[PDB]
């Protein structure tokens, strides 16, 4: 709502944006699979589509508004071309809504940050990232949440364009782990997830979380 | 405080005091009632070497005209307006609008306007002048309040004008228009002067013959 | 408009003419497949004026998309339907015809047929919305028998087709049948 | 606190309304009596410039009465809910209106403005009368801010409370069947008197002048 | 119009902490999730209290309980209602416990975010049941919906919110599910959604009936 | 579509047919023309199907609703109010019997909208066919039991009577305690 | 069908037959023409049935909310003029005011299809079998009776406008609002 | 907005009188044959397309009106007043009186923010050149010569030095172009004015061809 | 500030609910509604040329229905007429005249929708309810500014309140008409005044008669 900084700036944004760096992290991967996004949550990640799902940062209760509306804008818009929505136009129809938020309107800005990936025929496998500033990025990895640079900045030392699910997944889990502890996510709450073509098949219960819960036996 | 939404612990407000606070700022302008006529002069001021001054008399109808001043554009605004609604009287009953229930719309309009928040009140005051039948001088103050008048004065230094109009009964007199419109002149002392009454309704002698009649008051 | 849908043991089988003539019955198309699958339990067959099959179906891929996703349940056949006629019923001008089938495990097999105007009948055997339903009604009403295999089920449908379809003008070449079971489906052409 | 309409006080007084109450304090006096044979409305008003005539008094039907005090513009709009709330009932119900439900419909008006936060409130208390034989006089008080009560006699505007002494005189007021004007007259130490009572034909009616000299010259 | 709540410096929403913080100062109200049935319970002179209890029927199924303001607690128990009503008019079934407590949700977003009014004042429990199995989601006044094997609400609940648990261990049928929900809560009201969908509130003699 | 039902010693006992018809071609072997409104009052419209299920969904949940809403039990004559106003605002009779503070009530609802209260009704095809027998052998204050062999005479002879009518018939008795229904009374 | 309404030496005395024929056979025989709209004042109606049941319980809200917002009992003149303004606004109806009023004991108002005369020395008489009644009754008027003389007047005027108009109904109610308090009266049947 | 001040001039709108002094000067003079329109062209940076940004412009056929102020301001009150001062002639074929249309845009001028702008509106319509100032505050007002920018503070004295009502339009131009050259820093070119005229005759707008003013100098 | 406007403290804890309240409990007109044995009880005490043959907080909605009122009396007369409104809204739709507490359902929430929405003032006013259910049990019921359906077997509003709660405990060990309305007048008494019952007519709600106002409180 508020106007601009006599710097040039938007309070209200920073200020969301300050809350959303005290969220739980949230992070993604590419691979040639599909974008696999770690959580530190309780879904804490939802699906849009089949082939879309995003993984949100910040007042989660108020991303819960965008979930609704970003499936109803994905299943709108194969209402009106019969084919189920590119990622990058999704992305497009958030932010601008939160666009519609910060500028004109007296509401207070939507207070989320969250990431959405999905997989678009057209171009390949997609990742983005949403600000309450309404800027969008295409990214390969992130780390969004508290120990955004710290989490982000161990792939960005230890990172490739390519990798197996089953090693790649480890990698997002040596930033996820190690940060918050070596073993305390798969000690405690946890939740990664990916799209093979669709769902995001792990399930930290499920067997194939106990080679997260391995990877220590491969990290010593 | 500041919002004409809410009153003083005096109990009065604010705003719509200011709007005086405007008028003083306009120009004076007085008016005389003969038993069957009324004149009412204005002045024109002059704001630069090369300026021609505006004018302070409109004509809202046959019969009805008048003399706002304070801000101008509130005066046009009420001005289109009382002219529309005239028109819709006539356009309505095949007949003449009556002239007081003129200000009392006028005024209902003002009070519409000083009483809601979001709406300033108006920064101008009109002297409307006119008759249906017998001859009248109405008053608006800057809010629902009006009242008829004998013979009115307002603006900037009116308030020669005003002490003066002791001297003179309205219609000491009244009898010839010569004698009414030199005591409109007095009363006041280009310069305007508007004439309406009896057979000849709405008129402005601007003329050059006014420019004649100049001279009468040293004459 | 020619659709069906027979209920078997372990089975439910649901069938129709892939022509979408014209005026005059003239065939402008022989490839038109009205049944569609809103869930792998759920299925529709519409049939009426082709426009408004089309709008409709679209409709519920919508909201049925929608709510599934909204909702992780896959719905159940009973929600589908009484939805669906609660869909027609907001306006009959919206379909100037469209008689639906709906058809699927809920795994006790579930048979309803809407009205265009969302009137429903929600059957416990075949049901044969269509142009040519009363040829339908006519042969399956004694041709079924209560409970079969798929293929024996399969031919009694393709019977009911075989029969109907050589006594209408309207009535397609082909038939979309298809017999399907919870962990199978089965879609033929048959000619 | 004191800033809002709405807003209560820490108290639960609520200022702004409260300073109504010194605006009609500060206002034109506007007395209405009853006789035991009738009701006369009066006011005061104490506002060359016309002084022949500013009626305070209007009437909603030929029989029902009006006076207030306060801002006049206020209550004139009120006055013109009140001619349209008495129409709309002659429209709907075929007769005239009976005067206590005009008063709560009053009632309900001035109170509305209360209890918005934009919305300024009405600044004028206002009387409404009426009296026929089998229609006893009542004389209905409107404090702003609703409360609307039945009264005997009640003085409004700035000196009320030094003519209640004189009101409370009201069993010899009761008295009068035509000569409580008389009373009233030297009871006080512009004018508007009025008429509701047997002679009056019950119908509201400005008391004549030729009968308003009987009481300036009775002293 | 005007969000009357909008960020901190720090980045948190003042208001809805304020609102918390009238939760937490307000009357307390158990849940507990039995394997086979769900249990709510609360602590609730001329007043006639037998009109008045926390418990309320949103369907045959569904039963809440709020902390905060009462007549909050009417009005959204009003939409609440009429929510499970549009649906079931939508649709051919009951709702969805989690459905319902998702539009709930919304409609406390809404006025955490939509100009011009104050954030509601209360916490929900939705005890409840379904196709998938017996059911129980608390509602924060954000929008953080979440689901609860147990939970408390009320005043004076900080060492409170950790008798609940001691069911689980061995007492996951519902009679004795009765004492751990009693016992921790040491009037009174208890609405039970048992083996059956239909749930129904216990007399205050069948009170004594877990007195004993 | 005949639907007949009446009142009996203390509970108002409600019959109907059991066969859709498309028109010339049955469409059905069955329905539901009972309706369940609440435990202790119920609707048998005939009509239209589509605008019978329509507004027979609207009042079972307009009156379970408010039910929830208030203590009071749905008591049977604001079904009516409410069935009434809503075919006002406009093709569907109805015959609704319930048990309430009053007594066993039942009414019957015109497609214009009127209502009247009714010791005994029919509507549809089968009404002549009903009314003829019905009131002939109709009897205030019978035996619960004559309610049940006679409203199934009735229903028959309007079943037999009638192209328009035909099948399995169900009946139930609304006592004010409870609904006491039965699929099929065939 | 009939409606009729004549005043005896004080007050009103109303009558009607019921039959709702409908559709030329009668439905529901029995039911109850005349109306409470309060009860100072009750309200004959006749035409369509649906259009007048709504239209009374429209009046009937409106003579309520004036009824307690002014604790004196709404004129019945006022309840006349507002079903006057009301059926204005299509909509389909013929009736008959009567009722006490400490205004005017007795008085009978009576609506038209959209405009309303009255009768205060007089009897008003609508419907199908009003035909009949208009020369037979307004011969046999004199404006002294009292209820015991004028009792027969109305039941015999419904007696022959049921004789001979198929509309008409059977069983008649009547009631003789007094100018007093109570007016009660008990259905009653002859031919 | 419209809180009025105790002093009793309305706050806002005189806050915006300012506006205008950021408004680079023109000065249009109504002339017996015409409506010279001058202005400064020197506004230009170096790089931007030269001179191709125009104040002066024409709001109809035969009215040419340069603007003081905010340019967006200016740009907004310019569209309006073409729109409707051109709806005026819808069918039937005079085109808007100049002291109507002016009285158009300050009637819409007088009720967002105030516009920060003043015009100079000028045109011929009835047999003779009008020339009409409109101030920011919505009052409106005809002059038989005027300026408006900042250098219209001192500069508007010229005028006094030399208006007479009696010049060929050629004079007019001359006079015209002696009072805005004088205010300049460029020593007059055609990129130091942008002039426009309004015939008593041709009564068309037309601005000059910069071989004209190039001539005259 | 949280204190200017309807929004929660710092301590989690809403003001001007709390305002609203100091506005009911400093009206300073006092009184108690006892329910009795298959009847039930609304008193009030009834507080110059003024009429006491007007005053009284004690409100009929509907012939069943009687809502006793006390707070700023504007909000009062309004929340009745909204109270009416909402009776023949309820009978229109449905046919069946409101329990109280239907018509508490109506009165609370309207009463509430000012508590969230910031802008219109919390609601000034409070009062019992009265009225025979469609249960044969009499139901008394009341409300506070703050929503509340209450529900009572005895209650107390205005200036006194929980003052008097021990005090009404001394006929409740005590709680026919004699019987129940003795402890209504006592309790004006115990801490002219207008009594109330619904038990006339046992369905119909009529204020008890003026004559018979002296021999209970001579009993
Ligand atoms: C009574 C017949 S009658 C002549 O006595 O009034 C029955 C009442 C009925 C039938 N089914 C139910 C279910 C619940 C309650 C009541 C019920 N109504 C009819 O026989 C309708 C005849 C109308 C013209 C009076 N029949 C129908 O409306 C058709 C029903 C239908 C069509 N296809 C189906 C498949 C499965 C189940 C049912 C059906 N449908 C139509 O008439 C189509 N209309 C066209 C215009 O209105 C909406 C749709």
């Amino acid at each position: 709502t508020t106007t601009f900084s006599p710097e040039g700036r938007l309070y209200q944004v920073e200020y969301a944006l300050e809350a959303i760096n005290n969220a739980s992290i949230t992070i993604g991967l590419i691979t040639k699979d599909g974008v696999i996004l770690g959580a530190d949550k309780y879904e804490k990640i939802y699906k849009i589509d089949k082939h879309i799902f995003c993984g949100v940062a910040g007042l989660n209760a108020d991303a819960n508004i965008l979930i609704n509306q970003s499936r109803l804008y994905a299943q709108r818009y194969l209402y009106n071309y019969n084919e189920v929505q590119p990622v990058s136009q999704l992305v497009v129809q958030i932010c601008d809504i939160k666009q519609s938020y910060t500028q004109y309107g007296g509401l207070r800005p939507y207070g989320v940050s969250f990431l959405i990936g999905g997989y678009d025929t057209k171009d390949g496998y997609q990742l983005y990232h949403t600000d309450p500033s309404g800027n969008y990025s295409g990214w390969f990895a992130t780390a969004i949440g508290t120990n955004n640079l710290t989490a982000s900045s161990v792939l960005k030392q230890e990172w490739k364009n390519d990798m197996t699910l089953e090693e790649g997944l480890l990698l997002a889990l040596k930033t996820l782990a190690k940060s918050t502890d070596t073993e305390i996510p798969k000690s405690e709450k946890i939740e990664l997830a990916y799209l093979t073509n669709k769902d995001g098949e792990v399930y930290q219960k499920y067997l194939t979380e106990k080679e997260i819960e391995e990877l220590i036996k491969l990290y010593t | 405080d500041t919002d004409n939404i809410i009153y003083s612990p005096e109990g009065r407000l604010y705003q719509v005091e200011y709007a005086s606070e405007a008028i003083k700022q306009g120009t004076c302008a007085v008016a005389i009632k003969s038993k069957d006529y009324v004149v009412v002069s204005g002045l024109k001021k002059c704001i630069s070497k090369l300026s021609f001054p505006q004018e302070k008399i409109f004509k809202i109808d046959d019969y009805i005209g008048i003399s706002m001043s304070g801000i101008t554009s509130d005066a046009k605004v009420l001005t289109k307006f009382m002219q529309n609604e005239c028109l819709s009287h006539k356009f309505l009953y095949n007949e003449n609008i009556n002239i007081e229930s003129l200000v009392r719309s006028v005024a209902d309009k003002y009070q519409k306007n000083t009483q809601k928040s979001s709406k300033r009140a108006f920064g101008v005051g009109l002297m409307i002048a006119a008759y249906h039948n017998e001859p009248c001088i109405f008053e608006t103050r800057p809010n629902g309040s009006y009242f008829e008048y004998d013979a009115l004065s307002f603006g900037a230094r009116s308030h020669a004008s005003k002490t003066y109009l002791e001297k003179n009964l309205h219609l000491f007199e009244e009898c010839s228009l010569e004698e009414l419109i030199l005591h409109c002149l007095k009363a006041l002392k280009n310069t305007a002067l508007a004439v309406v009454g009896k057979n000849h309704p709405w008129q402005e002698i601007s003329s050059l013959q006014l420019e004649e009649y100049l001279s009468k008051v040293k004459m | 408009g020619c659709v069906l849908g027979m209920s078997g043991s372990n089975c439910v089988a649901i069938a129709c003419d892939l022509r979408l003539g014209a005026n005059t019955f003239t065939t402008v198309s022989t490839k038109f497949s009205k049944i569609f699958k809103m869930n792998n339990n759920v299925y529709v067959g519409l049939s009426g004026l082709a426009t408004d099959i089309q709008t409709l179906y679209e409709i519920l891929r919508y909201r049925v998309n929608l709510y599934e996703v909204r909702q992780d349940a896959e719905m159940d056949v009973e929600c589908f339907a009484n939805m669906l006629s609660s869909i027609l019923y907001s306006n009959r001008f919206s379909p100037y015809f469209v008689n639906p089938i709906v058809v699927g495990f809920k795994y006790e097999p579930y048979l309803t047929a809407y009205d265009l105007i969302g009137a429903k009948c929600e059957t416990r055997d075949f049901v044969v919305n269509g142009v040519t339903s009363e040829q339908l009604f006519g042969m399956c009403e004694s041709l079924y028998v209560k409970d079969q295999d798929e293929n024996g089920l399969f031919e009694t449908i393709s019977q009911c087709l075989l029969s109907a379809l050589d006594r209408d003008c309207i009535s397609g070449w082909g038939a979309e049948v298809l017999v399907l079971t919870p962990e199978k489906i089965i879609k033929k052409k048959l000619k | 606190y004191d800033l809002s309409v709405s807003t209560f006080s820490p108290d639960g007084r609520l200022y702004q309304v409260e300073y109504i109450y010194k605006s009609i304090n500060n206002n034109n006096t506007a007395l209405c009596l009853e006789c035991k044979d009738g009701i006369i409305c009066c006011c005061i008003n104490s506002n060359m410039i016309k002084k022949n005539s500013y009626n305070r008094i209007y009437h909603v039907n030929n029989n029902i009465i009006i006076t207030y005090s306060g801002f006049d513009g206020d209550a004139r709009n009120i006055i013109d809910r009140a001619r349209s709330e008495a129409n709309t009932y002659y429209y709907n119900f075929h007769t005239n209106i009976p005067l206590h439900i005009l008063v709560n419909r009053i009632s309900l008006y001035i109170h509305a403005y209360t209890l918005y936060w934009h919305m300024r409130p009405f600044a004028a208390s206002i009387i409404i009368s009426s009296f026929n034989e089998k229609d006893k006089g009542d004389i209905y008080c409107i404090e702003p801010n609703g409360a609307c009560y039945k009264y005997s006699g009640i003085v409004i505007g700035k000196n009320k409370e030094m003519f209640k002494t004189e009101i409370e005189k009201k069993d010899y007021k009761d008295i009068n069947v035509r000569d409580a004007i008389e009373d009233i007259y030297k009871f006080i130490l512009l004018v508007n008197f009025s008429w509701i009572c047997k002679e009056s034909s019950y119908e509201f009616q400005n008391i004549h002048e030729e009968i308003l000299t009987p009481a300036l010259n009775k002293a | 119009s005007f969000s009357l709540t909008t960020f901190s410096p720090t980045g948190k929403l003042v208001q809805i902490e304020y609102a918390l913080n009238r939760v937490s100062s307000s009357s307390p109200a158990l849940g507990i999730r039995a394997k086979n049935g769900v249990i709510i319970a609360t602590e609730k002179e001329l007043i006639e209290e037998n009109s008045i209890f926390k418990i309320q029927q949103i369907s045959e199924h569904i039963g809440i309980v709020y902390a905060g303001m009462p007549g909050d607690f009417r009005v959204l128990l009003k939409r609440a209602r009429k929510e499970a009503i549009r649906y079931s008019l939508q649709y051919g079934s009951e709702i969805l416990v989690k459905e319902l407590v998702k539009i709930i949700a919304s409609i406390v977003q809404e006025f955490t975010q939509t100009g011009g009014v104050r954030p509601f004042g209360l916490s929900l429990l939705i005890c409840g049941v379904d196709v998938y199995g017996y059911h129980l989601y608390q509602i924060d006044p954000s929008g953080c919906y979440f689901n609860w094997m147990a939970t408390c609400v009320g005043k004076d609940y900080q060492n409170n919110m950790s008798f609940l648990e001691k069911r689980y261990n061995k007492d996951i049928e519902i009679e004795d599910a009765i004492h751990t929900a009693i016992l921790t809560l040491k009037n009174i009201e208890i609405g039970v959604a048992y083996d059956n969908k239909p749930f129904k509130i216990l007399t205050q003699n069948e009170i004594k009936d877990y007195l004993i | 579509t005949t639907i007949c039902g009446l009142v009996c010693q203390n509970a108002v006992i409600l019959g109907a047919d059991t066969r859709a018809t498309e028109g010339p071609i049955v469409a059905d072997k069955n329905c539901s023309k009972l309706h369940y409104i609440s435990k202790n009052i119920w609707c048998a419209g005939a009509g239209v199907a589509g605008d019978l299920e329509h507004t027979t969904l609207w009042l079972q949940h307009n009156v379970e609703l408010h039910r929830l809403n208030t203590n009071t039990q749905p008591r049977v004559s604001m079904c009516v109010s409410r069935l009434t106003q809503e075919l006002f605002k406009y093709v569907c009779a109805i015959v609704l019997g319930g048990v309430d503070v009053n007594g066993p009530q039942l009414y019957g609802i015109h497609p214009h909208g009127s209502s009247c209260l009714l010791p005994f009704t029919a509507l549809g095809s089968g009404s002549l066919n009903a009314m003829a027998v019905l009131e002939a052998k109709y009897r205030d204050n019978m035996t619960i039991e004559e309610g049940k062999n006679l409203v199934c005479e009735a229903i028959c002879a309007g079943i037999f009577n009638d192209l328009g009518s035909g099948g399995n018939v169900d009946i139930c008795v609304i006592t004010k305690d409870s609904y006491q229904h039965i699929r099929p009374y065939k | 069908t009939t409606i009729i309404g004549i005043i005896y030496d004080n007050g009103v005395m109303l009558a009607c037959d019921s039959r709702t024929s409908s559709g030329t056979f009668i439905s529901n025989k029995c039911s109850r023409k005349i109306n409470r709209i309060n009860e100072n004042l009750y309200v004959c109606r006749s035409g369509a049935s649906a259009h007048s049941q709504k239209i009374i319980e429209i009046i009937k809200h409106y003579c309520v909310s004036m009824k307690n917002e002014n604790r004196k009992k709404g004129r019945f003149h006022e309840g006349e003029t507002i079903y006057d303004e009301t059926t204005y606004d299509f909509l389909s109806c013929a009736l008959i005011f009567g009722g006490y009023d400490k205004i005017k004991k007795q008085q009978l108002y009576a609506v038209n299809l959209n405009g309303s005369i009255i009768e205060k020395h007089d009897f008003a008489v609508s419907g199908s079998g009003s035909i009949y009644i208009q020369s037979y009754l307004q011969d046999k008027y004199k404006k002294f009776m009292t209820k015991k003389e004028c009792f027969n007047l109305i039941l015999n005027c419904v007696k022959y406008a049921m004789h001979n108009d198929n509309s008409s109904g059977g069983l008649i109610r009547i009631v003789n609002i007094t100018k007093s308090f109570v007016e009660e009266f008990t259905v009653v049947n002859t031919q | 907005v419209n809180t009025f001040s105790p002093e009793g001039r309305l706050f806002q709108v005189e806050y915006a009188l300012g506006a205008i002094k950021l408004g680079s000067t023109a000065v249009g003079i109504c002339v017996n044959d015409g409506v010279i329109l001058a202005s400064e062209r020197r506004i230009s940076s170096t790089l931007i397309e030269k001179d191709s940004v125009e104040k002066l412009l024409s709001i109809d056929d035969h009215i040419g009106c340069a603007m003081s102020g905010l340019m967006a301001d200016a740009r907004t009150l310019i569209d309006y007043a073409r729109v409707e001062c051109n709806h005026y002639k819808f069918i039937y074929n005079e085109n808007i009186n100049i002291k109507s249309c002016v009285e158009l845009i300050s009637e819409l001028a007088l009720d967002s923010r105030p516009f920060g702008v003043a015009l100079l509106i000028g045109g011929v319509d009835k047999n003779g050149p009008c020339l009409w100032y409109t101030e920011p505050s919505g009052t409106n007002t005809r002059f038989s010569a005027a300026s408006i920018g900042s250098a219209q503070e001192g500069a508007e004295l010229l005028l006094q030095e030399n208006y007479k009502k009696d010049m060929t339009f050629e004079q007019a131009e001359i006079l015209a172009l002696t009072v805005l050259r004088q205010v300049m820093e460029d020593k007059l070119s055609t990129s130091n004015v942008e002039i426009c005229a309004i015939k008593k005759s041709d009564q068309t707008f037309y601005k000059y061809n910069t071989d004209d003013i190039s001539r005259i100098i | 500030y949280d204190r200017h406007l309807t929004i929660f403290s710092p301590d989690g804890n809403l003001y001007q609910i709390e305002y609203a309240i100091k506005a009911v409990k400093n009206t300073n007109i006092t009184s108690v509604g006892v329910k009795g044995e298959n009847c039930a009880v609304i008193i009030s005490q009834k507080k110059k040329l003024l009429d006491y043959n007007n005053i009284t907080n004690i409100y009929n909605i509907t012939d069943e229905i009687g809502c006793s009122m006390v707070g700023m009396p504007g909000d009062c007369l309004s929340m009745v007429y909204k109270a009416r409104s909402e009776a023949s809204e309820f009978l229109y739709s449905n046919g069946y005249n409101v329990n109280a507490e239907t018509l508490c359902r109506n009165i609370c929430d309207k009463i509430q929708v000012y508590t969230q929405h910031a802008y219109m003032r919390l609601h000034a006013c409070s009062g019992m309810i009265i009225g025979i259910d469609e249960n044969n049990k009499p139901e008394l019921f009341k409300f506070d500014p703050s929503g509340f359906c209450a529900g009572y077997r005895a209650c107390v509003i205005g200036n006194k309140e929980q003052e008097s709660i021990s005090v009404l405990e001394r006929l409740l060990e005590k709680r026919d008409i004699r019987n129940t309305t003795i402890l209504a007048i006592e309790a004006l008494q115990t801490i002219e005044i207008e009594v109330a019952i619904v038990s006339t007519k046992n369905r119909n709600f009529t204020q008890i008669s003026e004559k018979e106002i002296d021999n209970y409180l001579t009993y």
